[PDB]
């Protein structure tokens, strides 16, 4: 249920965010959405040990 | 020591700080 | 004629040193177990990443975009003093060749000359550079494994298309291999020399090497990849509706409409046309958040608001997210 | 020029030309602007005669409504996996078996 | 004085000092670009005529080759670790020993 958050970017869809944006600003888009969806597998791995 | 546990020691082989065992 | 490279085409990728320990790099490296274009002739080929030169009497290289005196060119020629590098707009024959005292062929650099022995030449084209490999090692080529040392770097900026090698007149074969971005495995030694590499797209042997890094690996069970199965085509549909969005309507016009009561113009039910916008003015500043102005024929989405109002001048830069 | 990507039928945007759909060889896909790596056939889903596209309980897209032609299909994630190396030693042999 | 930005690699750069020599002494020095913390040794290492500098496991700058002169210097950092106090109660004694 994670993946449909959008950690405060545009869109939680992926694809829809790297087909609508250039690279420079897409590469801050991403940056946000790999650092929460990084933070919620850290979460997850952390409960799962 | 004993030659076992000396065999047994034998055989098994920045910032950061590893302290000693007391 | 066709030739499979064992295990050659493995050069260092930086300056850096490394002793007895195990480094991965993501660069152009030549993939192991592929042919190669063995030539007998006594043509011209296109090039995208690679000039791997290997080659057992020959001498000269030419490269550039286009071969003509339009753009930028670079020129190599060889003799037993020293080697000429020299970037012009240089005029090039279809099948040029040398004789050693005349030029047959119509910033400076002098070097030592690269000069029975294996003469093995890896060529690299990144980040405006032009980076040249070289390792004479003695002996189809010959079993074993050797690294190719770098030598001295050529800063041109322009781009490189497509080159071509001369011939020696006193004839002789050459082999020519081209890169792939993949990423390999090196093994230093205790004196800095690289004895060995394995791969990593290979038998999932070489894979799992590349995935633990290590050589010798114990029976049992490794994850090493995904088992994501490449798309072969793309397929894209979209409805059968062609009315061609009033664009024009809300962009050509006499008056819009003032800042304190500007309009608000309401598109949907149509397709878009985002080529028209470039056809109109040249645009001020045009910079975009959230959304790309360059790919804007890609996505698709519904209810586009459009408002019109002008500004004084200096204050564009108010016209933004708060 | 204002945007939104709400959960609605999607109208306005550039031309691309429509290509012909593909059965049981799964490749990356895009519909009213929704694309994704999936294959397409035929669904037994019914559907009533407001409704664009469905979901699903991890609130992706399970089915899409084309309106090419007004007929059900189907968006779903074709054959995936974790790929293992069934391996003995380094000094016993060489042979390998792949596990998907 | 004609300048043109955004076009081409850089080439045409500014003049750069250099500093004098020093050895079993940590400073925050800079080779060629390359900045740190750490004493300067004779090495006994053996490099190639290609290699600028060594690492090693840790992915940290160990070796470093000045241009100057073809011997080549280790790098080993400042001496650093924890203090600790051993100290009695208060209500007991007052003085204090120091650990490193």
């Amino acid at each position: 249920k994670q993946l449909s958050s959008k950690f405060g970017a545009i869109s939680s869809v992926l694809n829809d965010i790297l087909s609508r944006l250039d690279p420079p600003e897409a590469e801050v888009q991403i940056d946000r959405l790999i650092t929460g969806r990084l933070q919620s597998l850290q979460t997850y791995v952390t409960q799962q040990l | 020591r004993s030659p076992i546990e000396d065999l047994l020691f034998n055989k098994v082989t920045n910032g950061l700080t590893v302290l000693p065992p007391l | 004629s066709y030739t499979n490279s064992f295990t050659r085409g493995v050069y260092y990728p930086d300056k850096v040193f490394r002793s007895s320990v195990l480094h991965s790099t993501q660069d152009l490296f030549l993939p192991f177990f592929s042919n190669v274009t063995w030539f007998h002739a006594i043509p011209v080929l296109p090039f995208n990443d690679g000039v791997y030169f290997a080659s057992t009497i020959i001498r000269g290289w030419i490269f550039g975009t286009t071969l003509d005196s339009k753009t930028q060119s670079l020129l190599i020629v060889n003799n037993a003093t020293n080697v000429v590098i020299k970037v012009c707009e240089f005029q090039f024959c279809n099948d040029p060749f040398l004789d050693e005292s005349e030029f047959r062929v119509y910033f400076e650099y002098v070097s030592q000359p690269f000069l029975k022995n294996l003469r093995e030449f890896v060529f690299k084209n990144i980040d405006g550079y032009f980076k040249i490999y070289s390792k004479h090692t003695p002996i189809d080529l010959p079993q074993g494994f050797s690294a190719l040392e770098p030598l001295v770097d050529l800063p041109i900026g322009i781009n490189i298309t497509r080159f071509q090698t001369l011939l020696a007149l006193h004839a002789a074969a050459y082999y020519v291999g081209y890169l792939q971005p993949r990423t390999f495995l090196l093994k230093y030694n205790e004196n800095g020399t690289i004895t060995d590499a394995v791969d990593c797209a290979l038998d999932p042997l070489s894979e799992t090497k590349c995935t633990l890094k290590s050589f010798t690996v114990e029976k049992g069970i490794y994850q090493t990849s995904n088992f994501r199965v490449q798309p072969t085509e793309s397929i894209v549909r979209f409805p059968n509706i062609t009315n061609l969005c009033p664009f024009d309507e809300v962009f050509n016009a006499t008056r819009f409409a003032s800042v304190y009561a500007w309009n608000r113009k309401r598109i949907s039910n149509c397709v878009a046309d985002y080529s028209v916008l470039y056809n109109f003015a040249p645009f001020f500043a045009f910079k975009c958040y959230g959304v790309s102005p360059t790919k804007l024929n890609d996505l698709c989405f519904t209810n586009v608001y459009a408002d019109s109002f002008v500004i004084r001048g200096n204050e564009v830069s108010q016209i933004a997210p708060g | 020029l204002s945007f939104e990507l709400l959960h609605a039928p999607a109208t306005v945007c550039g031309p691309k030309k429509s290509t012909n759909l593909v059965k049981n060889k799964c490749v990356n896909f895009n519909f009213n602007g929704l694309t994704g790596t999936g294959v397409l056939t035929e669904s037994n889903k019914k559907f009533l005669p407001f409704q664009q596209f469905g979901r699903d309980i991890a609130d992706t897209t399970d089915a899409v409504r084309d309106p090419q032609t007004l007929e059900i299909l189907d968006i779903t994630p074709c054959s995936f996996g974790g790929v293992s190396v069934i391996t003995p030693g380094t000094n016993t042999s060489n042979q390998v078996a792949v596990l998907y």
